[PDB]
């Protein structure tokens, strides 16, 4: 998705700040969608960290954000 | 492209953050120091020399047009040393345009020397058994790691396309 004011935001905000965003975002489309997912998209998020999804959530009008779970976790 | 796959699956910061194994990063992956370095003065020395010009704050901050200029030769980097690698170079020069993507997405986030790990689909890569390719890159711990991504990129050395990417 794209979102003037949050992809500049998240291109320079403070890691912390973004990443709490980020995690939230994409943890209430894993409960809106798919809850089941919510212990994978933990997991994946720990080993494989949470910033680079600021692009696809964000900066990108293509993304369609209900497409993040697959995004993380892989095809579903 | 090279660039919008790699800015999808890395992300574009201005700022510094630090990855998972606390190395500060900026741009679309562009690693500043490959030490868990947290000290400002030093990131800001190093990253200065990078983009030549000097940063200043706390963190500080590159213009869009600076991260392109770190992505653009940091993917001439990678893609300069995964033709000349001895192992991995040969696999690249065999495969089709989508699959040496593939493998230069890997490179990017893990290294030539990451890449050349990957015995089994490597091998599996130059004989033209994408199943066991596939196989072999899902049964790694960089697929239990970073499982999108690693989906999106076992699923490129199978079927020889890009729709895992949309294209």
């Amino acid at each position: 998705g794209y979102d003037k004011d949050l992809c500049e935001w998240s291109m320079t905000a403070d890691q912390t700040e973004v990443e709490t965003q980020i995690e939230a975002d994409i943890m209430n489309i894993v409960k809106r969608d798919r809850p089941e997912m919510k212990a994978e998209v933990q997991k994946q998020l720990k080993s494989g960290g949470v910033m680079q999804y600021n692009y696809v959530l964000y900066c990108d009008k293509n993304f369609n954000n209900k497409n993040i779970i697959a995004e993380v976790v892989g095809e579903l | 492209s090279m660039a919008e796959m790699l800015r999808r699956d890395e992300g574009l910061r201005l700022k510094v953050y630090w990855d998972t194994e606390g190395y500060p990063t900026i741009g679309i992956g562009h690693l500043i120091m490959k030490q868990p370095v947290r000290d400002m003065a030093q990131i800001n020395k190093v990253l200065s020399k990078q983009v030549g010009r000097e940063i200043t704050g706390n963190p500080g901050s590159i213009t869009m047009e600076e991260a392109t200029t770190l992505f653009e030769r940091d993917l001439a980097d990678m893609q300069r040393d995964i033709k000349s690698h001895s192992k991995v170079g040969p696999v690249w020069q065999a495969v089709n345009r989508s699959r040496q993507m593939a493998l230069e997405n890997m490179a990017f986030q893990m290294g030539v020397g990451g890449v050349a790990k990957f015995n089994t689909m490597l091998t599996a890569m130059l004989a033209g058994d994408w199943e066991k390719a596939y196989k072999a890159g899902r049964d790694s711990l960089w697929y239990q790691q970073t499982k999108g991504r690693a989906s999106r990129v076992t699923m490129i050395i199978l079927t020889g396309n890009l729709e895992s990417y949309g294209v």
